């Protein structure tokens, strides 16, 4: 069947692959051996198991995922974790390169190096699967490098895949902060060019998801992973839920496209609900309608937003496991209240609510006590764009300063490519904006 | 790998440079055995990459020393790990710089030369290309800034990928005895802002501060103070080498900070400072040590950091960090001053965390960004220039060196440029 | 002072040819304009337009351009009022092609004969008549600036090696800005003779190669003539003057991959974009004006400080190449000429 695999760049992006897949190889339950303590699964590696990882060693259930460790730093990572251990060194690649990177240096430099190995290996899987559609990556925006790879590999790898796109995700500083300057620079050139290649791209709000676990937790930090273990889950549940049967599956491609009546977004927000503390499950359960309250409240959604802020152009939550009957019924009523709730011109229908057969899975480990339903949720999103206005005030700042000008000149990248990204990112905004309204 | 070995020009730099490498070995570790005390194999692989191993496993530390006198170097030598670092390494000169800018420059270029292509062989060896060398030397001593500057300009020259940043202490403006002295100093400045895109200095009333207080010696103790400097400068090597659970690059981080290639100067920043007692007695909270960098005190350098602003800010975290840590650092920044952020670029501040605290207290940090004060510093030094130049002290020195006497007023010039360039921006949004 | 660009526009590239691509700009001479579709794909029609003193099409000529601005060359120099010319334009633009202008083939002309060459050669030919008429001791003192690494040399200069660098400091002979002194150039006696070593010093003078362009220069090219004339006038009060001319091929915007360059061609283009943007960044810098004062710190910027807003005077023609693919770039470079146009630059005698 098709697997896909991710790529993560970045030690965020290489960190956030090895949260998820570890979630995975939780979920598997298949030791770091690669031999499950499990019995093999069914169908042998499942093929939710083959799209993730290919499965080779069979009777073993070795993962196979590529991950590039411009710094070797990242190589000590993946070495040290378990999974490492389950993949064949094949499987892991490291740059030679340094990350360093500037921004606008590394993509360049350091993707041609890791773009025919990557390719190779690719392929490789692509034949191991019947066929894959696309593959779903994760990268760092922050990283210059992890920013880079994805515009750079997303073009080649949407030219191999030819019609079929991939998957992208991204990290999308919260418009509150930004990690660094740096990341802002990428953004907007990475961005642009990558969004047209992808058919989608994943926002995920590094200080918002901090925050989400931050209140249930009730702690903010330790740990920071922590918070990336919700992320890993959230990410891994959508995922998950495909992966798993469903009474309805639906490629999140397709659903995506559903989702976007047109591509002018490409990117679906990403959601998790309802969040659940620990505490609070030991309290009571949750009740389905506790959830449908859950998620719709702007807490639980990944980004803060003040729903009427935001517009959704389209809003759909896919739930992993099985939606319940309550859930469902609770659902058409929040929609009916929510004013927030923009609308395509054209028509009503398109769009699909769906199901998996599989009942509600809970990620193994969660720090979180488990939840009922995890739901994650595609719409369009203010804070994306408001991030993006944050994005462009402080580029526009930058670009009066013409400060890190330098940098980019290392790369040789265009200035003017720059402020063309710029205005292309201001165009994409402001039209993604004027479509937004009705 | 990508170590780099730092090479110590001037008196100044040789001494510092021998605390340098004591805290550095300090911070491998390593014992003269050459096993690793660091539990980490990674460490130790990165102090491997650092040093080449002596039997044992020994580290032998690769860098050059700069010898004013022969003497310095059997100082290093006879202080410990003398059998650590083999002499090879060394270079010697018993004429030293001679306190002459250029005789210094130009005889101690040749010796230092063919040192410095081996020993640049040798990084080359352990990492294909490295960000580049960090060398400390002191500007104020014109030879020892003069010396330094010929091996920085070629070594950046030679490989682009190399990024040349310096350390030398500044004299402090606050204090002259006479302008001559300071007239090294400005000569080396010029040369070094040329020659280091990215240049830090410590300011000498900054040592004489935090010496005093903390040592309360009536003279600052070269070696003490040279530790606890030493330190600081160690924390920062110490923390790009050492795994962060978000690392960032060095260079990257420099390339960060300064705008533009043009702002040379950087502020430096070390924490946890405090006075001796208080430091043993009590353990400052994480956002303690936070407030603690803005404040002058902490901060090596002497300042009125309410008064100066940052162009950009930017911290360096170790230890676990917290979140709302960084959420209070973003804040805490732009309470204390608007201008404290940069206008141009919000929350400047971006801060990498180590993996793993550092050695000794878990809090660590260094503070990033510039201040008015240290601009007006330089503007302060360049004062005492003028002066010189009123003095047209060193007029011998200039005839005998062949240095211009113009070449100073260019230095002036230029250094006035840059620094009204500095001033003007700093003081602009 | 400073001059908007005149717009020569490259004739329909053949690399656009290969595109096969419109120019989002269409080269009108007539229009003295040139726009390039803002509403592109979505509106041909609407298009942003960008007006320069003159705008040329791509039937335009660096020639046609290069006669009218001839003769007002001469006076510049004549006086030993600094004169300079940039041209801007993407790379590929002929902003070299028609800055050089053309040395009719075989050299049937030279480069000052040539019509087609660009404004400077005739000029400089006129400079030959005009010394000749002035009757001044005129000789030119010749330093080559190849930047490469920011280094200078002096190709042109008729040592083999390149010239020292100038002392970067107020020439106390000029009033204002940092100048440089200490150049140590060979004179030619006669303008002829300029043509005749002008020809041994090209070949003397290098350009990092390019793939896209041999012709291009990777490296910001930087040819100065420098002019030292002695008259006694009819009172016989006898006048000393120094008249300078920096014909400067700034590399366009690169990337490698099109380029073609190799990678330290690239290191060098990192530096062409850089210069340029820095360039970019003096307009907008350039506002505060103190103190800090903002000019003079890069070499460039220094040299630049004197250009424009200094002793030196320099005026901007750009020629262009159609191909839109450097939207960007080009569109730096439109805005970049409007940039320059913010502050103009008084003409002084050097
Ligand atoms: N912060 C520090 N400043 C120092 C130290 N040693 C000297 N200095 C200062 O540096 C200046 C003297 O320069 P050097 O120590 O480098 C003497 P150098 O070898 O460069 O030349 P000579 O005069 O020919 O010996 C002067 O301003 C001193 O106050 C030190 O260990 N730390
Ligand atoms: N999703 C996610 N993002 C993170 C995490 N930790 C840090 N980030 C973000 O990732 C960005 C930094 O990118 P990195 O991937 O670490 O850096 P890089 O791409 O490797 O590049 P350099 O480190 O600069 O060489 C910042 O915006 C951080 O906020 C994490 O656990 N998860
Ligand atoms: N007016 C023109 N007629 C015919 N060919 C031209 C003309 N202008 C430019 N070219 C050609 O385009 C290629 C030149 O680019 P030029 O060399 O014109 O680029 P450039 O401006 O010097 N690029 P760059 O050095 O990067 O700033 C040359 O080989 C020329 O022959
Ligand atoms: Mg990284
Ligand atoms: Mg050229």
């Amino acid at each position: 069947m098709r697997e896909c695999i991710s790529i993560h760049v970045g030690q965020a992006g290489v960190q956030i692959g090895n949260a998820c897949w570890e979630l995975y190889c939780l979920e598997h339950g298949i030791q770091p051996d690669g031999q499950m303590p499990s019995d093999k699964t069914i169908g042998g590696g499942d093929d939710s198991f083959n799209t993730f990882f290919s499965e080779t060693g069979a009777g073993k259930h070795v993962p196979r995922a590529v991950f590039v460790d411009l710094e070797p730093t990242v190589i000590d990572e993946v070495r040290t974790g378990t999974y490492r251990q389950l993949f064949h060194p094949e499987q892991l690649i490291t740059g030679k390169e340094d990350a360093a990177n500037n921004y606008a240096r590394g993509h360049y430099t350091i993707g041609k190096e890791i773009i025919d190995l990557v390719l190779d290996r690719i392929r490789k899987l692509a034949d191991q699967c019947t066929g894959l559609q696309g593959f779903l990556v994760f990268h760092s925006f922050g990283g210059g490098t992890g920013s880079g790879f994805t515009s750079l590999l997303m073009e080649r790898l949407s030219v191999d895949y030819g019609k079929k796109s991939k998957l992208e995700f991204s990290i999308y500083p919260a418009p509150q902060v930004s990690t660094a300057v740096v990341e802002p620079y990428n953004s907007i050139l990475t961005t642009h060019t990558t969004l047209e290649h992808s058919d989608c791209a994943f926002m995920v709000d590094n200080e918002a998801i901090y925050d989400i676990c931050r209140r249930n937790l009730d702690i903010e930090r330790p740990t920071y992973t922590n918070l990336n273990r919700l992320i890993s889950q959230i990410v891994s549940s959508i995922t998950a839920s495909l992966r798993f049967d469903g009474a309805l599956n639906v490629d999140l491609t397709e659903f995506q496209t559903n989702l976007v009546p047109y591509p002018r977004i490409h990117f679906p927000l990403a959601t998790y609900a309802p969040v659940i503390s620990a505490e609070k499950a030991y309290h009571e359960q949750l009740s389905v309608a506790e959830i449908t309250n859950a998620c719709f409240e702007p807490a639980n959604q990944m980004v803060k937003c003040d729903p009427r802020h935001g517009k959704y152009m389209a809003c759909c939550l896919l739930y992993r496991g099985d939606v319940v009957p309550k859930d469902v019924n609770a659902a058409i009523a929040t929609i009916k209240t929510k004013r927030s709730i923009q609308f395509v011109d054209w028509c009503p229908t398109g769009f699909k609510v769906g199901i998996n057969y599989q009942p509600p899975t809970v990620v193994p480990g969660g720090d979180l006590a488990k939840v009922q339903r995890a739901v994650c949720m595609l719409s369009n999103t203010t804070a994306i764009a408001e991030a993006w206005a944050r994005l462009d005030h402080k580029f526009d700042l930058m670009y009066a300063k013409r400060a890190f000008v330098h940098w980019y000149v290392g790369e040789g990248m265009e200035e003017g490519e720059f402020s063309e990204a710029r205005e292309d990112m201001a165009a994409l905004e402001k039209d993604y904006e004027e479509v937004g309204v009705d | 790998m990508r170590e780099i070995v730092h090479i110590q020009a001037g008196q100044c730099g040789n001494q510092i440079g021998a605390k340098f490498w004591e805290v550095i070995s300090d911070e491998h570790g390593i014992d003269p055995t050459g096993s690793y005390h660091g539990d980490s194999d990674l460490q130790l692989e990165r102090i491997n990459v650092y040093y080449n191993e002596a039997a044992g496993n020994k580290y032998v530390p690769r860098a050059i020393l700069v010898d004013l006198e022969p003497g310095t170097m059997d100082s290093v030598r006879s202080g410990p790990f003398g059998q650590i670092f083999r002499p090879d390494n060394f270079v010697f000169g018993q004429s030293g710089a001679g306190n002459n800018w250029a005789k210094g420059h130009y005889t101690e270029g040749a010796e230092l030369v063919d040192s410095v292509l081996d020993v640049v062989r040798k990084e080359s060896e352990s990492c294909d290309c490295l960000q580049g060398f960090q060398l400390t030397h002191s500007l104020g001593g014109g030879t020892g800034s003069g010396m330094g500057t010929l091996l920085i300009s070629k070594i950046r020259e030679e490989y682009p990928d190399r990024i040349m940043n310096t350390f030398s202490v500044v004299p402090s403006p606050k204090v002259s005895d006479t302008v001559v002295e300071p007239y090294n100093a400005t000569l080396s400045v010029h040369q070094l802002v040329e020659n280091t895109d990215e240049t830090y200095c410590i300011d000498n009333e900054a040592l004489y501060d935090i010496c005093f207080r903390t040592l309360k010696l009536t003279t600052p103790t070269y070696g003490d103070l040279n530790h606890l400097v030493s330190a600081t400068m160690s924390g920062v090597t110490t923390c790009l080498r050492f795994p962060g659970q978000l690392n960032a690059d060095l260079r990257k981080l420099a390339v960060n900070m300064v705008p533009f290639p043009r702002l040379h100067f950087f502020m430096p920043g070390f924490a946890p400072l405090t006075s001796r007692g208080s430091q043993q007695y009590r353990a400052l909270t994480v956002p303690e040590l936070t407030q603690q960098m803005f404040d002058a005190k902490n901060m090596m350098a002497a300042c009125d950091p309410r008064h100066g602003r940052y162009l950009t800010v930017a911290a360096v975290f170790r230890g676990r960090m917290s979140m709302k840590e960084v959420d209070e650092q973003m804040l805490n920044v732009q309470n204390k001053n608007s201008s404290y952020f940069v206008e141009w670029i919000p929350n400047n501040v971006k801060t990498a965390v180590c993996d793993i605290p550092p050695r000794g207290l878990k809090m660590s940090a260094t503070f990033i960004g510039n201040s008015t004060a240290i601009q007006e510093l330089f503007k302060r030094i360049s004062e005492q220039f003028t002066a010189m130049f009123r003095r047209k002290a060193f007029l011998h020195w200039y005839t005998g060196e062949g240095m211009d006497e113009m070449e100073f007023t260019e230095a002036e010039s230029n250094m006035n440029d840059l620094v009204s360039e500095y001033q003007q921006y700093q003081d602009a949004t | 002072k400073n001059i908007q660009v005149v717009v020569r526009c490259r004739p329909f590239n053949l690399a656009e040819r290969k595109a096969s691509a419109h120019s989002i700009v269409e080269c009108d001479p007539v229009r003295k304009e040139v726009s390039v579709r803002t509403g592109g794909l979505a509106d041909k029609s609407s298009r942003k337009t960008y007006t320069f003193d003159m705008v040329f099409g791509a039937s335009t000529k660096q020639i046609d351009v290069y006669r009218s601005v001839v003769c007002p060359i001469l006076d510049e120099v004549i006086m030993g009022y600094n004169c300079t010319i940039f041209a801007y334009g993407q790379t590929g633009t002929g902003k070299t092609f028609t800055m050089e202008g053309e040395r009719s083939p075989n050299e049937e002309y030279t480069w000052e004969e040539d019509p087609l060459a660009g404004i400077i050669p005739r000029t400089l030919h006129q400079i030959f008549e005009k010394l000749t008429d002035n009757g001044t001791e005129f000789s030119v003192k010749v330093s080559l600036l190849e930047i490469y690494n920011e280094e200078l040399f002096d190709l042109l200069n008729p040592s083999s090696d390149v010239s020292e660098r100038l002392q970067m400091f107020d020439d106390p002979r000029n009033k204002r800005g940092v100048i440089i002194k200490g150049l140590e150039e060979i004179t030619v006696h006669n303008k002829d003779e300029v043509y005749q070593i002008l020809e041994k010093g090209a070949a003397k003078r290098t350009t990092a190669a390019t793939l896209m362009n041999a012709y291009s220069s990777r490296s910001h090219s930087v040819f100065s003539v420098t002019i030292h004339m002695k008259e006694t006038t009819i009172d016989g009060e006898e006048l000393v003057k120094i008249g300078k001319l920096n014909l400067v091929d700034l590399a366009g915007s690169e990337n490698i991959g099109r380029s073609g360059a190799v990678d330290k061609r690239a290191r060098e283009a990192g530096n062409i974009n850089q210069s340029l943007l820095t360039l970019g960044r003096v307009i907008t810098a350039l506002v505060e004006r103190t103190p800090h004062v903002p000019y003079r710190e890069s070499k460039l910027t220094r040299i630049l400080q004197d250009s424009l807003g200094g002793r030196t005077r320099t005026s901007i023609i750009a020629t262009i190449s159609p191909a839109s693919l450097n939207l960007e770039e080009t569109l730096s470079t439109l805005e970049y000429a409007h940039r320059a146009k913010n502050i103009l630059n008084k003409p002084e005698v050097n």
